[PDB]
RNA sequence: AUCUUUAAAAAUAAGCCCUGAAGAAGGGC
RNA sequence: CAUAAAGACCAGGC
């Protein structure tokens, strides 16, 4: 059965880190991996003035790309979702998972 | 923040210390330098006994037999071989 | 003591759990023994050698 | 106490 | 009799994939020195168990060195190679003695010191784990509040407990949720095991960090020192190995936020992302920071050093209630005295006329000497006046006389007002 | 949908007074 | 040096 993971993130290198380690993870606790797979870089934007008066800075509004993958698995042990449990994922990543 | 206003208030009284003594200046002690250099490090070897993934899924916990093997005995005699020295 | 509970973990469950109080003749008489009592009950062991 | 108690007979020649 | 203890013995062992191993020692160092009080010299002895048939032979053991230190311990090497020329100097020739029954009774020291190796045994795979795990980063669900430390459950009934003075100052706890640390420095303390869990510990920081920071786990950007206030501000020091990387645009990331998430992890924690440098002044420069340095006068064998601001930064040198020369007289190595340029100046100036003086103490002839004093110093007596080639070629003339004539006065006057006052008896 | 030249910087928080030169040390509300 | 409680009732001496 899946769990399926779908995970977000700001920079690539603590999702492409964090992908390595959910895969090997679950090579190691003995079941089988489907993906990953990459989708594209949405991007966004969000004007924080940290100051005063609007626009008299003539530097950037904080402007930011957003990078984020998804992985499934099918037929995991105990093993497997005390494992993910135990393991302490990195803080700045979103993740959105799914079970059943 | 706020307090510790009423030294800067005597600063005068500070002013005829600096001229009484003016070799000393504001001073700051200091501890335990030496060992939160070492402890700062593994660098690596650590996680790559630990290695985040991996390392705490399959050694987890290892002296979880041993205490449960430990009580066990000299409650084992009592509760086993009855009340009833 | 705690230092004799610390090696009262190393001695025994009966190595030091003993004082005497002994039950001796009173003071001033002085006599022989003329009969002993022999009395126990069935549960819990009656000791040889012996 | 620990080890036993017996009774025991005296017989003083008053 | 006993005849039971061997049966529940066996009874209680095994159980950490070693039966025999461990009470064959016990058995060893327990009956050995039972006869160590009876027989009142110097006696030491070992025996020989066996499990099987229930008989036990103990055996008498001489040491063998070359004199005879105190009497008829010593074969005497040369004795020794006749009973049996395979015993060689550094082992006992066994010869018998005479005992073969269980016991008599004491048969209770056995007992106890039984539950002596159990509970030491215990204490070797309590540190086993605390091997295994020292130092990660690990979580457990809070069990027990007793309104000084608290308890947790890290798994198959891990339980742990946090201190008072371990903890961020003022922190909030329902039973039930978990936090993180590292874990620690061992005390047992009692007969079990015990596991304080930090926070508030630089240890703490470093390693979230270390899961925050995916180039500490490919040693990209090195850690050097770290300094804390744990609900106020930090200052940790960082290096590259490459020198293209930069360390501390590694360690905020974008847009905060490394910096920024592991400081709301631990509250209002600030953190100072500084560059480690291989020089003890100029990382102290760094240190500082935000201040503005002007100078800094390194003192010696002391490891103290102090510090002028120039002006309007003085209070944000200093920080408020001396945080910054705290934190930063705790990432270095090197005591701070944080002054202004003006205290600096009277700094020099009293130093100049506090080392005329010292030389005033001295036979000191006219001003001239003074002159040279304020010149060329050179302080605390030239340091043994072991200075080369004429003060590196300095012009008055006087080439050979008069450089004699200092180093003469200079030498004799350490000498015998160093060995009249500073040496003692 | 046939060339766009070796990767990005963060804290804005800690109540009110006395002794002391203290951002060393302690007291009060 | 510390332990043999307290209370009830009966018998006894004068």
């Amino acid at each position: 059965q899946r769990i399926r993971i779908r995970l977000k993130a700001f920079d690539h290198r603590l999702i492409d880190q964090a992908t390595a380690e959910i895969v090997e993870t679950a090579k190691r606790t003995g079941a089988q991996v489907r993906g990953p797979i990459p989708l594209p870089t949405r991007s966004e934007r969000f004007t924080v003035l940290i100051s005063p008066h609007v626009n008299k800075d003539a530097r950037d509004q904080y402007e930011i790309r957003t990078h984020l993958r998804l992985v499934d698995i099918v037929e995991p042990t105990e093993k497997t979702v005390d494992a993910l449990m135990r393991l302490d994922l990195a803080a700045g990543v979103d993740v959105q998972i799914s079970l059943g | 923040a706020a307090q510790t206003r009423r030294r800067e208030r005597r600063a005068e009284k500070q002013a005829q210390w600096k001229a009484a003594n003016p070799l000393l200046v504001g001073v700051s002690a200091k501890p335990v330098n030496r060992p939160i250099l070492s402890l700062n490090r593994k660098p690596k070897s650590r996680v790559e006994s630990a290695l985040n993934p991996i390392a705490d899924l399959t050694v987890a916990e290892y002296h979880k037999q041993i205490e449960s093997n430990l009580q066990r005995i000299e409650r084992k005699n009592q509760r086993t071989w009855y009340s009833k020295p | 003591t705690p230092e004799e509970k610390l090696l009262r973990a190393i001695f025994g469950e009966k190595a030091s759990d003993v004082k005497d109080s002994s039950l001796r003749v009173p003071n001033g008489v002085s006599g022989t023994v003329i009969d002993v009592q022999v009395f126990t009950r069935d549960g819990v062991e009656k000791d040889k050698r012996a | 106490g620990v080890l036993k108690i017996v009774k025991v007979y005296l017989a003083v020649k008053r | 009799m006993n005849k039971e203890i061997l049966a529940v013995v066996e009874a209680v062992s095994n159980e950490k994939a070693l039966p025999r191993e461990k009470i064959f020692e016990a058995l060893e160092s327990a009956l050995a020195t039972a006869t160590k009080k009876k027989y009142e010299q110097e006696i030491d002895v070992r025996v020989q168990i066996d499990r099987k048939s229930g008989d036990f032979d103990t055996f008498r053991r001489w040491l063998v060195v070359d004199e005879v230190t105190q009497p008829t311990k010593e074969i005497t090497l040369e004795a020794a190679r006749y009973e049996d020329e395979s015993l060689n100097l550094g082992d006992y020739v066994e010869d018998q003695i005479e005992s073969v029954t269980f016991d008599r009774i004491t048969t209770q020291t056995a007992k106890q010191v039984i539950v002596q190796k159990v509970r030491e045994a215990e204490r070797a795979m309590v540190v086993d784990q605390f091997r295994e795990h020292e130092g990660e980063i690990i979580t457990g669900v809070v069990k027990k509040v007793n309104r000084d430390n608290i308890s947790l459950d890290l798994g198959n009934n891990a339980e742990a407990v946090i201190l008072r003075e371990d903890m961020l100052p003022r922190e909030n706890f329902r039973p039930g949720d978990r936090v993180r640390g590292v874990l620690y420095s061992v005390r047992p303390e009692a007969r079990g095991a015990q596991l304080f869990v930090t926070r508030s510990k630089p240890e703490m920081l470093i390693e979230l960090f270390r899961i925050e920071v995916p180039e500490i786990g490919e040693e990209v950007i090195e850690i050097k020192a770290a300094a804390r206030d744990p609900g106020s501000r930090a200052k940790i020091a960082v290096k590259t190995n490459d020198k293209r990387i930069d360390p501390v645009g590694a360690c905020v990331g974008m847009r905060g936020a490394r910096v920024q998430a592991v400081s709301t992890e631990l509250g209002g924690e600030r953190i100072d992302i500084v560059l480690w440098d291989d020089n003890p002044a100029q990382f102290v420069i760094n240190a500082m920071a935000p201040a503005d340095v002007a100078s800094i006068v390194v003192d010696e064998d002391k490891h103290t050093m102090d510090i002028a601001v120039e002006a309007g930064n003085l209070a944000q040198a200093i920080g408020r209630n001396g945080q910054n020369v705290r934190l930063a007289s705790q990432l270095s190595g090197w005591e701070l005295n944080v002054m202004t340029v003006d205290d600096l100046q009277a700094k020099h100036q009293a130093e100049a006329h506090a080392a005329i003086d010292t030389f005033t103490k001295y036979l000191d002839i006219d001003e001239d000497f003074a002159t040279v004093l304020v010149e060329e110093g050179f302080s605390t007596l030239e340091e043994l006046a072991y200075v080369p080639m004429k003060e590196l070629l300095e012009i008055e003339g006087l080439d050979e006389p008069t450089v004699e004539a200092l180093r003469e006065r200079a030498k004799n006057a350490l000498a015998t007002i160093a060995q009249a006052q500073q040496e003692s008896l």
